[PDB]
């Protein structure tokens, strides 16, 4: 396990999990799932900026 | 002023930014070729005089 852990890739829930946050109870009513994945883009809309790099 | 009242062309600087936001580039390079061309450019509102 700690083996498969070291590469293996979780979702953002269970990495949010370091900073210890989690999902608001107002929230369990609706789909955020779709939000997290298809609607929070990481990237500038005009293009790539330099500050706005992960490393 | 008598060109902008009467001419149908209109100036959108937004497609330029629209085609350079999907140039394919790497995230660990030091230099961006889309970032810097927008940079040069930088689409204003006053191009009209």
């Amino acid at each position: 396990l700690a083996g498969k852990i070291m590469l293996q890739d979780v979702n953002t829930v269970q990495l949010a999990r370091v900073v210890n946050l989690a999902v608001p109870d107002t929230w369990m009513s609706l789909d955020f799932d779709s939000m997290f994945k298809h609607h929070v883009k990481l990237l500038p809309k005009d293009g790539r900026h330099l500050n706005t790099d992960i490393p | 002023v008598l060109l902008q009242r009467i001419s149908p062309l209109q100036i959108d600087p937004t497609i330029i930014s629209n085609t350079m936001s999907t140039v394919s580039e790497s995230t660990t390079q030091t230099l961006s070729p889309a970032s810097s061309i927008l940079g040069k450019l930088r689409p204003s509102n006053s191009d009209f005089s």
